């Protein structure tokens, strides 16, 4: 045993008490690449959606708080109920709304765009693709907005962006 | 400007919640001396409000213009590095974790650039800078420890207000020369007074029983919470008292993982929630967040006598995937511990 | 006249006493019989015989034409955006006389010091005077030599070499020296060497000069390695999990002034190869690499290394 | 004639007699000497053991006082060596013959260690090209600090530790030209804990003579440090005897008077661990601990937390060595 | 007549201001008089002196004007390498003392080597410095200044003579805030200076840079308790309490809502750890309790040095310690 009761006679010897307060005493002497492709894409893609943004918006939260909490809430702000009606003939609180919705598309830099289908007709999408970066495949789906609110989306963008730059002309 | 950005406060007074710490805050930067300080907290806590408030409180109406600066650094390997930093004429936000391993030429060149480089104009600019180090916890040890002989051979040119959520990944060396400033979290009825006051200056009107629903449901979250606010006002505009709040689709997945593993504890199982844990890392989501919403949504169906012990191993999963390079292999080593402590504790 | 070292003295003519990599050695062979070379680019360890292969080859596609139709560069030359244009080019367009088969060499040793301007300049000269002459590159790492350069060469990767490989070519040099020799000092000599050639036949000549005798114990001084012996009982200390038998062989080691890095070098090394269960030795590497981590990054004591071992004498008792 | 010089320098081995410890190096380097067949050398081992003495030895015997600065060439660390050295003086030294007396050449790199890589993988033509002209002895500290070939190129030396049993009568032979009275007590403390080496057992003594005037144990550790065994008996007595408050508090008590590291404490008490039998498992248990606890210290920790966990590691092993009778 | 940093002001100008280090005092005043300085050693506490001693000793041996050609302060605060070392250090050693003071002081006939902070230093770094104190000590003077004796190796610390730095008691440093804050015109009561003295624990500096920051939060006003753990970071007891009862209760409902009260309230998870580490070693638990609770404060303040999760660590060292708590309940 190397703990001894009684203390050694000729050995130096250092004490061991416990918390009772007993003495003793001791002697001193391809799953994975195609996910990983997907990945640096995806990572690739927030890059590019973040250089788009505004700087006066960018520093209000990181990449990854926009990711987390701004992206798929965002995504439902930007697809409310609409209504397939020409915009003379909209109530005002409706043209309200579509003016607030168009100044947060251009917060963000959200532009839709017309593209092609093999299956021979027109799509509208957004020129950053974040319904990749918010929707899963397991998830129930969701109602999209129609081709004729995509497209007065589209048109009113555009449209407020040469307002925006008659802006900057007539305050300089 | 979403709810989140269009309801934000401008002074260190304009804030909802915390005002004696204001109040603080605004003596501590009055007097023209304060010294480095180190903002922490938990995230959406309203600590970017805070330091914003504060560099509101020090310069003038000048510190909102941001512009964004591209800078090209040379690393000791010879290779190229674009960083990306927010400037101002007043301060500059620097996030060097987005350089990953290379953060510390960001602290021994970037950092000399601004702080060898004396202010152009001393009447509307003050006497010192402040510079914003974004996610200091993020930076390596090396980062770190070039960055203590920066802050204070030039203390009397650059200051440094250091935004992190945990200053335990900040080396004490940093700590005692600098001021530690405390932002906590918003509480249950402030989150419900802050919602109800978005929700009334935009001319809504809020049940109570929502609002606490709307707070529960975030996690102590601001952002979180004003932005699912949002979402339900889009989604439906009349406020009901039992309204489903759009919860996120990665909440879903790891609901559906732990369901997972209720369900059935096998290896095609295991192989399905690694094809969902993937689709959530290339969705970016960082993993120390998929671990925090996996443990949050898992220990609400384990057993009282079965928490602690997963809380351990998830907290030792995120400390070896922290201390590691891949973290699905973590991800999957801790879903799979858990899915077999569940099998030992049902089976028995 | 002076003896030459017998790296230099014992280096190959011809390409049938050349080993290692017997697939690309036959080859090159049958390229030097018949001839019409292509462009060769190789790679490996140092100390493999690349030098050595691509001066065979070309002594045995040139023979007397060597003083004409070959050009030598290496590291000590300039390389640089001149030499390029001003003397591989003109050599290129120089007519030489030579057999059929027979193409003029351009032997650029150790291409990684080589700047990419001269790699980008050199690709019209290759491809153009391809019919005339040919590029044979010897390289360290093949990624400093560009993908253009790469691509327009057939390159060729040399392993490491094994022991068998280089008790070979020991034997033909002790029988060619008349060594006296024994069989421990020759595995010793081949566990110091590691599967380089030089190292390997440099350590001979330390042996011979030294002792002139081959053992173990002689080699293990004249060379003063950690002594394996040692660490191969560590390891089977950290087996039995005796901790205390285990830091005395760390004391004996440690009084010696070696290196941290060094022993735990010599201990990955006899971990690597030795005899227990293969799930133990999973974990007693993974063990031995994450204290090498903590060694790489800077701290190193005695402690660490008493730490590494009682993890060591951990892991056997962790079923 | 006296001399205000440093004893490590005053009394330093001229001759390939006085060297003491490296017996077998020397008489093959005095073969080598004696029929003219010096090759490239590489000198390495732990700092302080003779490797400088012994290759400015071999210098002044070779080369005599009036030929001195024709022969050898000498840079160390505070020169700069960089590949215009190599290319320059180093280059047209290896490539030109001696003006007054033929013969071969030396060329020392002290400090080698720290060599840039483009120099280490330039002398390599040096040294085989002109291995008739001059031989190249690099000395260093550590071998993974050059390259392979330079390795192979120059048979290697490690000059080991100064052995206990050998290094007694060059402390004997200093003592009695000094003239300083000296007990066995002091010559056990000169021999254990002077770092194994015949570097700083001199600087010991002369440090002692300067301070006080007598070396006893008793003014050398209230002069140099490396606190007593009393000491740190006494530092384990609390963590192994008393309760945590008052363990933990005596203690920072000590660390809050004296001034003493945890850090070593953690070395002093390691090496302590080794002398005191413990049991096997507790041995093994407080050496994954310790070893812990100095791999946090070597991070951004908190001091007082881990001289806590240093404590609880004891505290841990109280009950069950207590229980173990 | 600018408000200075309020650390700056007090610092003694001589070695006679020295409070409580009485033989070094006697030897750097011996020293004043002409006698030969050996080689210096200062170790002690932090707080207690180490630095506005020796630079009042260089003060009165050099002065204002050659203060720069003489004294060589080396910390932290710049690079320190092993070829800085080799270099700056030996050539400021074999530079030559030329110029004597203006005003009928007498120079000592050397330069001296103030090196603070010596702990950063590695072995190769403090190896390099040994012939340049020996070899260059009738040109120079070393004194080596750290918080940590034993971290100078046995060589190095064998070149000098070591000189122990005496500890302030609680009352002698209470004084030093008191009239600090007196002059600075401002007003603290007798419990907020005990607590921040108490809290700063003999770091006389940390003490006043304390007060001095507080003095900035307050603005002038009255600095109270409160802020005295806010300039800390210090996490008042009741919400320690508040642990030490979540865990009593043995419920990981109450236990998760603190962890997760304390996350939200921002707190500094290393702070958590010293302050729990403090709480538990001035509690009378058990000795495998404490020891457990203890060594898990240390595996959480190493996880959370090497970067993990706040929440993740926090809920389990709050899990493992109400385990010990609710383990005799
Ligand atoms: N495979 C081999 N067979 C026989 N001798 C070899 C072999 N490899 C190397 N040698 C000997 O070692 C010497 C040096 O080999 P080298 O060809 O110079 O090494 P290397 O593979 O070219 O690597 P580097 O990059 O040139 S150092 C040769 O001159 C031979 O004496
Ligand atoms: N064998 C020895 N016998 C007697 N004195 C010795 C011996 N070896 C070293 N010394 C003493 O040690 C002093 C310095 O030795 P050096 O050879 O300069 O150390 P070193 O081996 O060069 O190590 P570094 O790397 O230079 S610190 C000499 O001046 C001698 O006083
Ligand atoms: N002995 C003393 N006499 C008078 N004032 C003192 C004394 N010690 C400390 N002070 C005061 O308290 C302050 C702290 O002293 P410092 O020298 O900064 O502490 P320190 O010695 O540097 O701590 P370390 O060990 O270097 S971290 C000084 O600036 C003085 O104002
Ligand atoms: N005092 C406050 N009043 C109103 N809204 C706030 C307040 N503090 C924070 N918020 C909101 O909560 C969110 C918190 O996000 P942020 O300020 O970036 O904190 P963090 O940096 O911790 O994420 C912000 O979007 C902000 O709009
Ligand atoms: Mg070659
Ligand atoms: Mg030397
Ligand atoms: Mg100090």
């Amino acid at each position: 045993n190397p703990v001894l009761r009684r203390p050694p006679i000729l050995e130096d010897y250092v004490h061991v008490t416990s918390t009772e307060g007993v003495r003793a005493y001791l002697v001193l002497r391809s799953s994975q690449q195609e996910a990983q492709n997907r990945m640096s894409q995806m990572r690739n893609l927030i890059q590019t959606l973040v250089s788009g943004i505004a700087p006066a918006t960018r520093s209000r939260a990181t990449p990854q708080a926009l990711l987390l909490d701004a992206l798929c809430l965002l995504l439902d702000i930007l697809a409310p109920k609409l209504r397939p009606v020409s915009t003379q003939l909209y109530s005002t609180r409706e043209k309200q709304q579509l003016a607030s919705l168009v100044g947060t598309m251009l917060a963000y830099s959200l532009t839709y765009r017309q593209e092609r289908t093999p299956d021979g007709q027109y799509i509208y999408r957004l020129e950053p693709n974040v319904e990749e970066l918010c929707r899963f495949p397991e998830l129930p789906a969701r109602k999209p907005l129609t081709y004729q609110t995509k497209q007065l989306i589209a048109r009113e963008i555009e449209v407020e962006k040469m307002r925006r730059a008659e802006a900057s002309a007539r305050v300089e | 400007s979403l709810w989140v950005d269009k309801y934000r406060p401008c002074s260190l007074g304009r804030l909802d919640y915390h005002k004696e710490q204001a109040a603080q805050l605004r003596n501590l930067v009055q007097c023209g001396d304060f010294p480095h300080l180190l903002v922490y907290g938990p995230s959406g806590a309203g600590k970017k409000t805070r330091i914003m408030c504060i560099l509101r409180e020090l310069y003038g109406v000048g510190v909102e213009k941001l512009r964004i600066e591209h800078q090209t650094i040379t690393t000791p390997s010879k290779k190229k590095i674009e960083i990306s930093t927010i400037a101002s004429n007043y301060h500059l936000e620097v996030n060097p974790s987005d350089a990953g391993n290379s953060d510390r030429v960001v602290i021994q060149e970037m950092l000399k650039t601004v702080a060898q480089s004396q202010q152009l104009e001393t009447n509307s600019q003050r006497d010192f800078k402040v510079v914003l180090l974004t996610e200091v916890d993020k930076l390596t040890k090396d980062a770190q420890h070039a960055l203590r002989r920066t802050m204070e051979k030039y203390m009397s040119t650059c200051r440094l207000i250091l935004c992190c959520n945990s200053t335990s990944k900040v080396i004490p060396p940093i700590r005692s020369r600098c001021l530690a400033v405390r932002v906590p979290a918003p509480s249950i009825e402030d989150i419900c007074h802050v919602l109800s006051t978005v929700c009334k200056k935009e001319g809504l009107n809020l049940p109570s029983q929502l609002a606490h629903r709307l707070a529960e449901k975030s996690c102590r979250n601001l952002r979180k919470a004003l932005l699912m606010c949002e979402a339900c006002r889009v989604q439906q505009y009349p406020f009901t008292a039992d309204q489903e709040i759009p919860e996120t689709d990665w909440e879903v997945y790891l609901r559906e993982t732990a369901n997972a593993i209720v369900s059935q504890q096998t290896p095609q199982r295991l192989l399905e929630v690694r094809g969902r844990l993937y689709e959530l890392l290339t969705h970016c989501i960082p993993p120390e967040i998929i671990m925090k919403g996996l443990l949050s949504e898992l220990l609400h169906n384990c057993d009282g006598q079965l928490k602690g012990e997963v809380a351990q191993m998830a907290a030792y999963y995120e400390h070896r995937l922290q201390l590691g390079s891949k973290a699905i292999y973590h991800l999957e080593a801790f879903v799979a511990k858990f899915m077999a402590l569940y099998k030992k504790f049902m089976e028995d | 006249h002076y003896e030459l070292p017998w790296v230099e003295k014992y280096r190959p003519v011809k390409l049938n006493e050349i080993v290692g990599n017997e697939d690309t050695v036959s080859r090159l062979e049958v390229f030097a019989r018949e001839g019409n070379v292509p462009n060769i680019i190789i790679a490996g360890p140092p100390g493999t015989g690349k030098t050595t292969s691509i001066l065979c080859l070309a002594r045995a596609l040139l023979g007397p034409a060597l003083k004409d139709a070959m050009l030598e560069l290496n590291a000590s030359n300039d390389r640089g955006i001149d030499v390029v244009r001003n003397k591989i080019k003109m050599f290129a367009q120089q007519k030489v006389t030579l057999p059929k088969g027979r193409h003029k060499i351009i032997i650029l040793d150790e291409a990684d010091s080589m700047t990419d301007g001269a790699q980008q300049a050199l690709r019209r000269t290759m491809e153009i005077y391809s019919k005339t002459t040919r590029f044979a590159l010897a390289c360290n790492a093949s990624d400093k030599i560009i993908e253009p350069i790469q691509s327009r060469c057939a390159v060729l990767r040399y392993t490491k070499l094994t022991d068998a490989q280089i008790l070979t070519r020991l034997m033909n040099v002790i029988e060619k020296e008349r060594v006296p020799y024994t069989d421990d000092g020759l595995e010793a000599i081949i566990f110091t060497a590691q599967g380089d050639m030089r190292q390997a036949l440099n350590n001979l000549q330390s042996t011979f000069s030294g002792f002139g005798f081959i053992n173990s114990e002689n080699v293990f001084k004249v060379c003063d390695e950690p002594h394996p012996l040692l660490v191969k009982e560590m390891i089977q200390h950290c087996v039995n999990a005796n901790i205390d038998e285990a830091y005395k062989i760390l004391a004996h080691l440690w009084h010696l002034g070696y290196s941290p890095e060094d022993i735990i070098g010599n201990i990955f090394r006899v971990c690597k190869t030795f005899q227990m269960a293969e799930y133990l030795k999973l974990e007693f590497i993974k063990e031995i690499g994450y204290t090498h981590m903590k060694i790489a990054e800077g701290v190193n004591s005695l402690l660490q290394m008493a730490g590494l071992l009682a993890r060591l004498c951990q892991k056997t008792m962790a079923p | 004639k006296i001399r205000n010089l440093p004893w490590v320098e005053k009394y330093r081995p001229q001759t390939l007699n006085d060297l003491i410890s490296h017996q077998d190096i020397l008489s093959t380097i005095q073969k080598f000497i004696n029929e003219d067949r010096l090759p490239h050398l590489l000198l390495y081992g732990p700092p302080g053991t003779g490797k400088t003495s012994t290759i400015l030895a071999c210098a002044k015997q070779l080369y005599k006082d009036k030929e001195f600065g024709s022969m050898v060439l000498e840079l160390n660390a505070s020169d700069d060596r960089g590949i215009d050295i190599i290319r320059g003086p180093i280059l047209s030294f290896a490539s030109t013959r001696t003006i007054f007396k033929k013969g071969f050449k030396l060329v020392i790199l002290d400090e080698a260690d720290a060599m840039t890589q483009d120099a280490q993988n330039a002398l390599r033509r040096v040294i085989e090209k002109f291995t008739e002209n001059t031989r190249f002895c690099l000395i260093c500290n550590y071998l993974s600090k050059i390259i392979p070939a330079l390795q192979s190129r120059c048979t290697r030396f490690r000059f080991g530790p100064l052995t206990p049993e050998l290094m007694v009568p060059r402390l004997e032979h200093v003592v009695e030209e000094e003239k300083v009275d000296i007990s066995e007590d002091g010559m056990k403390a000169l021999v254990t804990l002077s770092s194994g080496d015949m570097r700083r057992a001199l600087n010991i003594l002369q440090s002692t003579n300067m301070a006080f005037g007598k070396v006893t144990e008793e003014t050398v550790y209230t002069c140099t440090g490396h606190p007593l065994k009393s000491d740190i008996a006494n530092i384990l007595d609390w963590m192994l005897n008393q309760d945590f408050t008052t363990a933990y508090r005596n203690i920072t008590e000590l660390k809050t008077l004296k001034g003493l590291a945890l850090h070593d404490i953690l070395t002093e008490i390691h090496l302590f661990v080794h002398r005191v039998d413990f049991p096997s498992s507790v041995r093994i248990h407080l050496l994954t601990k310790m070893a812990d606890i100095e791999y946090r210290l070597s991070v951004g920790t908190n001091e007082k937390i881990q001289l806590s966990s240093l404590i609880a590691a004891f505290q841990v092993t109280r009950d069950l060595i207590v229980a173990e009778a | 007549a600018k408000p200075v940093p309020w650390v700056e002001k007090y610092r003694p100008k001589c070695v006679d201001e020295v409070a409580f280090q009485e033989e070094v005092v006697a030897v750097l005043k011996k020293s004043l008089e002409g006698a030969d300085l050996p080689n210096l050693l200062f170790y002690g506490p932090p707080g207690t002196g180490k630095t506005s001693t020796i630079l009042a000793a260089a003060r009165e041996l050099f002065g204002p004007e050659l203060f720069r050609l003489r004294v060589l302060e080396l910390n932290a605060s710049d690079e320190r390498g092993i070829q800085v070392v080799r270099e700056k250090v030996k050539n400021f050693a074999q530079l030559t003392v030329s110029g004597s003071r203006s005003d009928g002081k007498p120079c000592p006939p050397f330069k001296i080597v103030i090196l603070d902070e010596a702990d950063s230093m590695t072995s190769a770094a403090q190896a390099a410095l040994r012939r340049t104190m020996e070899k260059e000590s009738k040109t120079t003077r070393f004194c080596l200044i750290c918080n940590y004796v034993s971290r100078i190796i046995e060589p190095l610390t064998s070149r000098c003579s070591k000189f122990r730095f005496k500890p302030l008691s609680d009352k002698i440093q209470q004084q030093r805030l008191l009239d600090i804050a007196k002059k600075e015109n401002v007003k603290i009561s007798d419990e907020g200076i005990a607590y921040l003295v108490k809290v700063s624990e003999g770091d006389l500096r940390k003490a006043i840079t304390f007060l001095q920051s507080a003095t900035r939060l307050t603005g002038g006003k009255e600095i109270t308790e409160k802020v005295i753990t806010d300039i800390a970071g210090v996490i008042p007891a009741e919400k320690i309490d508040g642990v030490f009862a979540a865990c009593q209760s043995g419920s990981f409902d109450k236990l998760e809502a603190v962890v997760k009260d304390l996350i939200d309230e921002g707190h500094a998870a290393t702070q958590l750890v010293n302050q729990l580490h403090d709480v538990v070693v001035e509690n009378n638990l058990s000795d495998k309790q404490k020891s457990i609770i203890t060594e898990k404060l240390a595996e959480v303040d190493k996880c959370l040095a090497d970067g993990a999760d706040e929440h993740l660590q926090l809920i389990s060292l709050c899990a493992t310690v109400m385990q010990q708590l609710s383990q005799n309940c």
